[PDB]
């Protein structure tokens, strides 16, 4: 059930399927003939992909939440690179 | 219910707050990413950083390819033009500067410039900056006339159709004729070399240029010529532009049946592909409301202009020439709607905005001021009549008297003495001089307005009938020669019921004129009859006047693209 | 009545 | 090798894309590494420098499927008296494949 | 809830639990991922010894300092050749 | 009657069109030129482009030493305040 | 009657005398002990000087031209160095 | 009028001649600097020798290609044309780094 995400340098970022499916790209990356769990990213490096997995847990449980949601912290240097991978991951 | 922000939107605000350090590398982002960075700068109000990169042609080239979010680029582009920096002027100059540098270069690099020129020139034409779109189009036209190839004349004709569009809205009608003649040079050359270029949009632009110069006989001749060459394979923007300007020529030709089947389909076709909040859709409503303004559809003519202005206001920011023209029609529509009530409160405010927007962006001698200042002067005339204080009346009439002649002079220079618009101002001055107590000058103005407007339009026209009514209303009160107005008034009712029926707004002041004429000489066998006519007038139009707008009137159209074209052409 | 059409 | 925009040749990337996309429709086993890579090349083509190869990709996949169904229509047409079993034989290999290709071209 | 970045070499195991949850039962989550015995791995919470028992309440990090916006990390390694390997976690990369 | 444009005025139009690719290179030019480069910014209407060149005290000092055209400089410095950029607040 | 011009790379730019009256600095080379007159112009390279003397032919012909004067093309890459010669030569 | 330049090794002559001007008379202008006979020198446009009888307009040096902004070029021989220099290249900025 758990989905393993591998970045460009090979560092893997295993994470739950339910939190992953909030991204349209990874929904359309595991689906089709890739159903076989295991996906790989040729372009995405690890440091930005670590932040994306950090965002995956943030989205699911803060959805339709009654309390005030704290802002998502993004590093100023990672901000440009994470934005570039935002549309590609569609999340 | 506190939906968390998307990581796409969250990362946008993460780089905007660090814009200065990463300013160079933002230009390396993808186009879909790049636009949202800039749109966030406008949303944060950082227009200076937003304007710090739109002044470059290359940066604005990538941004222009966000076709879905073009409606947001227009709202940001207008914000910069109210912010200060003339991003329209520098982009046009920068493109024209780089355009001449590849004249001796290959056609591979050259063809990219025309593609850049059309998207940028089309955008500025959409944004209204016609004075800067012309310099863009003149540069790309120059490239198309350097190397003789079959594709080069295929796009040189595409420059002249849009060159003639940026000169129709900029009131450069004198140079408009030359562009059409220059267009025929490449158009005929392409026709000889086995390529019959489509003369639909190019002939469609004369449906507005000749309409603007009141060449209704020539415009309607070119209305038929433009409508024939339409094709289902044409772009929808091209098709709807033909229908709008073809419908306008029919309204002034005193033909109403074939005009409404054209313009309603133009409204329907524009709303379908583009939407209800697109600039092209609002451009149709102003032309559509022109039909409603002349067919005595006065109740919804104000609403359709009010709807048209709100579309442009939601997309075209603040001080934009397209908003002023939308302000212009609504200012005049309320002028005739509030005529009996006298509630020219928003009428002057729209007119005041119409002066305010144009004077900031157009030169003081531009002809669009003459059209704009005319309606505001008409607002000032009726306001002074309604006001109780005579000291206020004597000042506001002179202020309106200032605007008409300043407007008339601009019309005289660009249109010539023998034209409808120059005679249109003569009719306004005659009514103005009635309020100015210059009755002898009013008589001179009215006879000028009726010996010139009737001379070229003909004995039967809508505006000629009104010009008679202005002088008919003169002899009733100031000159007191009721015999002269007896024949004049009889002409006013005569032309009124040919097309507008009995229940026309101008005929109310015409039937009342006959009773007032008859009341002076003691005639009463017609006063009792014409009192019953007013009772018939008071009911019959109000029997069929119930509230009904025009956006749901058109609704879905059973008529298709071809069902409208052939019906108008054969008849 | 009101005025000429623009 | 990052996802930054860059200039990429269209013929070589399409040819490497053509192998898997020929098997995504008309279902066939495709390697794990291919599916991850064949989604990356779509981003690399739509975000190509200095002009996005999105118009070319859309009109070349369309002409790819133009030569797919037409080549598939010939086999069904020549299979007389068994068109019904043959029509569904490839429709299940295509309708799912169409969603399979829609899955690949999400960006 | 308390969130962790338990990791080893290339692994970046992502998981969540309660504030009063036992540290031991988190090893069952790892058992369901890499299919390893719970005693196979050793938890090096901030390069120091962490007992197999205890609980996440007094482990050394609570819900406030281990929010999903910034969860904390715990070292891990498997016992190879009957010897517990030391922590071998590495940074992801060094972006400019 | 229709005098040719000066080579200095023609070249100043070349740099200003190339401003984005040569913004950082313009700070090394002599003090008698940098005013003209930033003046061509204002003449063309680049109010927002000019704000990034006067909010910096390091480069504004070189412009300040061009006291021959101080009457033109007073107009540009007043233009940005009406434009919206608080160069005086940033300079202080 | 003929004015020479040497460059950094030794390129020769012998041109007509009255074409060089636009720039007063060239007249300073002819003035003084300079009075073809030998001139040293080492600090300014040859490629940018290929546009300096090029402007002279453009300048002299269009003096009081009845037709509208086309702009003199200055390449963006050479824009920075050519503007150096414009102030130096007062042209 | 026709404007053009000639380069033998490092020289450059910015002379002017009529569109109907021939080749023989312009060598006298070249003789005034190089001090070389006109028959000895030969000129070469696009790797092609030019005859003395034909004019400047009969060989392709027309007004549009010989503008006073970017004139046409032609070689000279008695080809050893030296390029001027390599300008410092400018980063595209818009190009990703
Ligand atoms: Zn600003």
């Amino acid at each position: 059930m758990y989905v393993k995400l591998i970045s460009s340098d090979g560092h893997e970022f295993i994470v739950k399927r339910e939190h992953a499916l909030t991204s349209g790209t990874i929904k359309a990356m595991l689906s089709g003939p890739g159903q076989f769990n295991e996906v790989n990213f040729r372009e995405i490096p690890s440091h930005v992909l670590s932040k994306v997995c950090m965002y995956f847990t943030y989205k699911v449980r803060y959805t339709n939440s009654s309390t005030e949601i704290p802002e998502f912290p993004i590093a100023p240097e990672i901000a440009l690179e994470l934005l570039m991978a935002a549309n590609f991951l569609d999340c | 219910e506190w939906i968390p922000e998307t990581l796409y939107n969250t990362a946008i605000s993460a780089v905007v707050d660090n814009y200065i350090r990463s300013r160079r590398d933002i230009r390396s982002l993808p186009e879909n990413i790049q636009f949202d960075v800039y749109y966030k700068l406008y949303q944060q109000g950082r227009l200076c950083q937003l304007g710090s990169e739109f002044c470059e042609l290359e940066v604005f080239a990538k941004v222009l390819r966000a076709l879905d979010k073009r409606h947001l680029l227009h709202h940001c582009f207008q914000a910069l033009m109210d912010h200060g920096v003339k991003v329209a002027s520098v982009l046009a100059y920068s493109f024209s500067r780089r355009c001449s540098y590849i004249a001796e270069s290959d056609a591979a690099v050259k063809e990219k410039a025309i593609q850049v020129g059309f998207v940028l020139g089309g955008f500025l034409s959409d944004a209204g900056w016609y004075s800067d779109a012309e310099k863009v189009f003149l540069s790309c036209l120059q490239l198309c006339t350097l190397h003789d190839e079959m594709l080069h004349w295929f796009r040189a004709v595409e420059c002249c159709v849009r060159l003639l569009h940026v000169r129709n809205g900029n009131c450069k009608y004198h140079l408009g004729e030359e562009t059409f003649k220059l267009a025929q040079t490449y158009m005929d050359k392409l026709s000889k070399h086995g390529q019959q270029a489509n003369k639909a949009a190019l002939y469609g632009e004369l449906c507005a240029l000749l309409f603007a110069k009141s060449h209704y006989d020539e415009a309607y001749k070119w209305c038929i010529e433009a409508m024939k060459e339409i094709t289902a394979g044409l772009p929808v923007k091209v098709v709807v532009d033909v229908l709008r300007q073809a419908s306008k020529a029919c309204v002034v030709k005193r033909e109403f049946k074939k005009a409404e089947q054209l313009i309603k389909h133009a409204v329907y076709l524009a709303r379908d592909h583009f939407g209800s909040k697109h600039p092209k859709y609002s451009d149709t409503l102003l032309d559509y409301g022109f039909y409603l303004l002349n067919v005595d559809n006065i109740c919804q003519s104000v609403a359709i202009y009010q709807a048209a202005l709100d579309i442009r206001q939601s997309v075209f920011g603040g001080k934009n020439i397209h908003v002023a023209t939308a302000h212009e029609d609504l200012a005049y529509s309320s002028y005739v709607h509030q005529y009996s009530s006298g509630k020219f409160d928003n009428a002057l405010f729209h007119a005041e905005r119409a002066i305010g927007i144009i004077t900031h962006i157009l030169p003081e001698d531009h002809l669009l001021l003459a059209s704009s200042k005319r309606v505001k002067a008409l607002i000032l005339e009726e306001i002074a009549i309604d006001c109780h204080n005579k000291e206020t009346e004597q000042r506001l009439l002179q202020e309106a008297h200032d605007l008409h002649l300043s407007s008339l002079q601009l019309a005289k220079k660009a249109f010539g003495e023998f034209n409808v618009q120059t005679a249109k101002h003569y009719g306004n001055l005659g009514r103005l001089y009635q309020s100015m107590r210059k009755f002898k000058e009013a008589e001179e103005m009215h006879i000028k307005a009726i010996q010139i407007k009737e001379q070229l339009l003909g004995q039967e026209d809508y505006e000629v009938a009104l010009s008679v009514g202005h002088l008919a209303s003169l002899y009733n009160y100031d000159m007191n020669q009721y015999e002269n107005a007896e024949k004049l008034y009889l002409r006013s009712i005569a032309i009124g019921k040919k097309l507008f029926g009995e229940g026309y707004s101008g005929l109310e002041y015409d039937y009342r004129g006959l009773i007032k004429l008859y009341n002076s000489i003691g005639n009463y066998e017609k006063v009792f009859e014409y009192h019953n006519v007013l009772s018939n007038w008071n009911r019959l139009r109000d029997r069929q006047y119930s509230v009904t707008d025009a956006l749901e009137d058109v609704s879905t159209s059973p008529q298709s693209t071809e069902e409208v074209v052939q019906s108008f052409l054969i008849s | 009545n009101k005025g000429p059409a623009a | 090798t990052s996802l930054k925009p860059r200039v990429v040749d269209f013929d070589e990337t399409w040819n490497k894309l053509l192998t898997t996309i020929k098997a995504v429709v008309m279902l066939e086993y495709v390697e794990r590494a291919t599916w991850n890579d064949r989604f990356s090349d779509i981003y690399a083509l739509c975000v190509a420098y200095p002009e996005p190869l999105g118009e070319r990709l859309y009109t070349e996949t369309k002409i790819f499927l133009e030569n797919h169904v037409r080549h598939l229509h010939k086999r069904v047409l020549e299979s007389e008296e068994q068109v019904l079993v043959m029509y569904h034989r490839y429709w299940e290999e295509y309708s799912k494949g169409a969603d399979y290709m829609d899955c690949l071209y999400r960006y | 809830d308390v969130f962790l970045m338990i990791r080893r070499h290339k692994t970046t195991i992502f998981t969540d639990a309660k504030e009063s949850s036992t540290v031991f039962e988190l090893k069952r989550i790892v058992e369901g991922i890499l299919k390893r015995p719970p005693d196979e791995q050793r938890l090096y919470k901030d390069d120091q010894l962490l007992d197999d028992g205890k609980t996440l309440g007094e482990c050394g990090f609570t819900s406030q300092t281990a929010r999903p916006q910034a969860p904390a990390t715990v070292g891990l390694a498997f016992r190879a050749d009957d010897t517990f390997e030391a922590l071998c976690i590495e940074p992801f990369s060094s972006p400019p």
